RNA sequence: GGGGCCUGACUGCGAGGCCUGCAAGCCGAGCAGGGGCGAAAGCCGGGCCUAGUGAACCGGUGGUCCCGUGUGGAAGGGCCA
RNA sequence: CUGGUGUUGGCUCUUGGUCGCGCCUGCGUAGGAUAGGUGGGAGCCUGUGAACCCCCGCCUCCGGGUGGGGGGGAGGCGCCG
RNA sequence: UUGCCCGGUGCCGGAAGGUCAAGGGGAGGGGUGCAAGCCCCGAACCGAAGCCCCGGUGAACGGCGGCCGUAACUAUAACGG
RNA sequence: AAAAAAUGU
RNA sequence: CGCGGGGUGGAGCAGCCUGGUAGCUCGUCGGGCUCAUAACCCGAAGGUCGUCGGUUCAAAUCCGGCCCCCGCAACCA
């Protein structure tokens, strides 16, 4: 929402996706984190915009 | 008159009408060759990307097949016991801990400069904001930063140069000298041009080689054929 | 009015006005703003020409102008120099 | 209130009810998959909680076992997000 | 109202923006003079003709710069200052 | 007799630029074919009026406020801000 | 052919 | 949406293609010239050059990228 902001995940070494969300300004940007995935599963996870 | 009686015969032979290859340019330059010092090969090859845009930072290292001709001293900071695999290696100096304290105060160049991977937190403000005019500054990229850095060595003493792009995607990287024979022009400007459209940069328009020539020392070019 | 050799008349057409992303570009398709009642026209032109001594013109469609030049043509190969005007017209085929 | 490691702010579901005109709104054991903290029993399906939001209709991107106008493929749809 | 075309064809002149290429070009002030940037860089150019006169070709921020011709005779220029 | 103001608006002028339809134009991509190909998209730029902008215009549409400060036992203020 | 160049209980 | 174009003292506006100065005024403060006043005349308080990231020896400036304004043409399940 605004500065907040509408953020999806990246399986990095494909697709998948989870969905959630940023704040931009307050410490913030770049975000790879572990996940589950569920094509296949045991991995971290990527940023983007759609 | 406009130039070197020695450089015009140079010229009325290289018609800039005519397509010649890496075959009549390997052929060609042996009669534009017109000298008394043992010349190289010039062949550049300004890109087609873009140069002000980092998404087409063009930089890789090419392997000549029967080398320049031209020996190279190539040194290394070398860390370790790696201090002697340098020297095993082909090098005149390596490995000393800290050689940027005789190197101050005046230089004749010498020519190449390397160190390892792990001494790059305290090798890019001695003598790095220094060397980079020749830029031979130590950098993750052009070939001189590893551990196995005496391989980095042996390797340029066999025909090996550096290459990457300047201020206007402006390229030349050397084949050889113009002493070498019919398939020794050729064998090593070709295998030169397999390390260029493969570090083609992906966001980059258009045939990534605007015009290759293959020219000898000061003198005339023999506009080449890309393909043959 | 009436393109006399192709025979090309007035018929009734229309005005569709609309506003929107064409789907197959932005998307969310194309809507209607309007239609409406017009009315289209032959390209018709005017054109003169011999046959017989007398000056007699044409109402023809445009691109059906070269044409009646090879009715001129045909034409004289004919029965020609009853100075009825009048008739040198539809005579011609 | 403070600190250590971390991501469960999981997917696949969901016996069982609260409310209720519809439809929506709300609770969730436990199971399977694979993890996190943890010596361990265990706890975790976001926040101490009740506001933080808006059915469908058209459409954009991703994904994909799917339909693909005679036949093979594309054009364009479906569906998962 | 207007742009593209149709009706719609002759004759030169002139300019584009292009791009084909031969290959030719760039000055504020302080300056000896018209210094486009950044590297090479202490020596090349001449008997396949220099200093200077001359002509015309081109450009001009009209001072001045560049090339061919044609004379001549052996002089030019650059670090440095 | 008919004053002051052309900021907006209409209107008349005007252009250095902004933007802008069709069309031209073809860089590069893609659909298929064993290919010739046939097709689609189609980047630079050239593309009218228009509106933006520039001037002008009230017997063109309209408008023509205010609120401090300033003189003598106050008030008032031609006066200036 | 002294731009304009005020006053003074 | 995109092409533009624009923000820098308390308001005004130049420095914007050139890199190298943070200034030009109005307005407060002093101090100048007269015989004093007026009027001219000077020097200063004062701005993250909007923001942050950046190449440079150095940034208002060239690069970035976004918040924000205004022009237009277009979008609105």
């Amino acid at each position: 929402v605004r500065i907040k902001l509408l953020l999806e995940c990246t399986e990095c070494k494909r697709r998948n996706y989870a969905t959630e969300k940023n704040k931009r300004n307050t410490p913030n940007k770049l975000e790879l984190r572990k996940y589950c995935p569920w094509c296949r599963k045991h991995t971290v996870h990527r940023e983007v915009k759609i | 008159p406009k130039h070197g009686k020695r450089y015009r015969a140079l010229l009325e032979k290289v018609d800039p009408n005519k397509i010649y290859t890496i075959d009549e340019a390997a052929h060609l330059v042996k009669e534009l060759a017109t000298a008394k010092f043992d010349e190289t090969v010039e062949v550049h090859a300004k890109l087609g990307i873009d140069p002000r845009r980092s998404d087409q930072n063009v930089r890789g290292t090419v392997s000549l097949p029967h080398g320049l001709g031209k020996q190279v001293r190539v040194l290394a900071i070398a860390k370790g016991e790696k201090i002697k695999e340098a020297e095993e290696a082909g090098a005149d100096y390596v490995g000393g801990e800290e050689i940027i304290q005789k190197i101050l105060d005046g230089w004749m160049d010498f020519d190449a400069v390397v160190a390892t991977p792990d001494v790059m937190g305290a090798v890019g403000s001695k003598m790095g904001r220094i060397l980079g005019p020749r830029g031979l500054l130590p950098n993750p990229k052009a070939g001189t930063v590893g551990f196995n850095i005496g391989e980095i060595i042996r390797e340029i003493k066999a025909g090996r140069i550096e290459f990457r792009n300047d201020k206007t995607g402006a390229i030349h990287a050397p084949v050889g000298k113009a002493s070498f024979p019919p398939e020794k022009l050729a064998d090593n400007i070709r295998a030169f041009i397999r390390a260029l459209e493969a570090h083609k940069p992906e966001g980059a328009k258009g045939t990534f080689l605007r015009s290759v020539y293959v020219t000898t020392t000061m003198g005339p070019s023999v506009r080449i054929n890309p393909h043959s | 009015k009436v393109c006399e050799i192709s025979g090309k008349r007035p018929i009734v057409a229309n005005s569709i006005q609309r506003r929107g992303k064409a789907k197959r570009e932005g998307g969310v398709g194309k809507k209607t703003t309007g239609i409406s009642k017009r009315r289209q026209y032959p390209n018709l032109q005017k054109v003169r020409v011999r046959v017989a001594g007398q000056e007699i013109t044409f109402r023809v469609a445009a691109s059906h102008i070269p044409k009646v030049y090879e009715l001129v043509e045909r034409a004289k190969g004919l029965k020609l120099e009853g100075l009825s005007p009048k008739e040198i017209k539809k005579e011609l085929l």
